[PDB]
């Protein structure tokens, strides 16, 4: 799969950034 | 006088007048101690045009400027599918890491925001070694270029907030030596959609403007506004034949149920480059699917002895 064994960290990072999106 | 710029060094060589591209390239690779020469080339730019030094042509005969320090950039021209399975020497792994990190930070290749944070955390581990709260205090990354500007501009976060998020993941990388951290950076980067893709402007037979992508996996056709997701892909082992005649390329799939794809490209010099990238990417695709040559087997044994020699001094 894409980004191999880093899916869990990538999704956690996505969640941490979301409140601060410019939109 | 020829100037050679690598990702981290600048060299000067007393090039002979009757020397060809092969002679200068071989000297650079010998000076660097680099044996995986097939990935690399010497690049130059003249009147807004990216070109590679031809091995079978005289250095001075090329369309390069006649400036006192004739300059070339030593760069990877071809990319492995899986750097962790293919790159043998530490020098090659490091030059790929530097080149790819520069492509991400300067936005040559797109990177989602979350991947940019995880990639930065491995670049920090590679540069600083293990996170140590005694040494790496708040603000230690203030002067580092860590993320693409595109990513910073998508969020309402301060530099300190970005540093904090990167540091969380940096702390998880405890135990990774520099080569291990740089290889984890490449393992993430090599899965990005634009990684290693050479794009060219083309038109289909109805005149529609499209892009051809030539890469380690095969050939890909894109709408010009979306370089991430091909409209159609032709993996190297699914291509029966590639034909070229009078500015027209024809991709003939091995699967009869897939239509033959024809397209045009306007510049002869670019068309020669497209064909060169097709042949060598297809050759490298086949090579990585067969058992290691005796030369590769011996290169791996020597790289293992070098890694163990360096580990003895640290322990």
């Amino acid at each position: 799969p894409k980004f191999g064994t880093h899916h869990k960290a990538l999704q956690e990072i996505r969640n941490s950034l979301l409140p601060f999106a410019n939109e | 006088t020829v100037r050679i710029v690598t990702m981290d060094a600048e060299m000067e060589f007393n090039c002979e007048m009757k020397w060809k591209g092969k002679d200068l390239f071989d000297l650079v690779c010998r000076t660097l101690g680099l044996r995986e020469t097939w990935f690399f080339g010497l690049q130059y730019t003249i009147k807004d045009t990216v070109a590679w030094l031809k091995m079978d042509k005289k250095v001075l005969d090329h369309d390069v400027s006649k400036e006192e320090p004739v300059t070339f950039h030593f760069l990877a021209k071809f990319y492995p599918e899986n750097a962790e399975e293919e790159l043998v020497q530490e020098i090659t792994q490091h030059l790929f890491f530097l080149q790819v990190k520069k492509q991400i930070l300067d936005e040559k290749i797109y990177c989602p925001p979350e991947a940019s944070v995880l990639l930065a955390s491995y670049a920090v581990q590679a540069k600083y070694g293990d996170y140590d709260p005694s040494v790496h205090k708040r603000g230690f990354l203030a002067q580092e270029e860590l993320l693409p500007k595109r990513v910073i501009n998508l969020y309402q976060m301060t530099p300190e907030m970005w540093e904090e998020r990167i540091t969380v993941w940096y702390a998880e990388h405890r135990g990774r030596a520099r080569d291990e951290a740089e290889m984890e950076y490449l393992k993430i980067a090599q899965d990005l959609e634009m990684y290693g893709v050479n794009y060219f402007a083309i038109r289909n037979k109805k005149g529609t403007e499209l892009l051809l992508g030539v890469d380690a996996l095969g050939l890909h056709i894109y709408d010009p506004e979306n370089r991430l997701t091909p409209k159609i892909s032709f993996p190297w082992n699914e291509i029966r034949n590639i034909s070229y005649s009078d500015k027209e390329f024809t991709i003939k799939p091995l699967d009869k149920k897939i239509d033959v794809f024809k397209f045009n490209s306007s510049k002869l010099r670019v068309n020669k480059l497209i064909l060169q990238l097709c042949i060598e990417n297809h050759d490298l695709f086949m090579r990585r699917r067969k058992a290691d040559s005796l030369e590769v087997q011996q290169m791996k044994a020597q790289a293992r002895e070098e890694k163990a020699r360096k580990q003895m001094e640290r322990q």
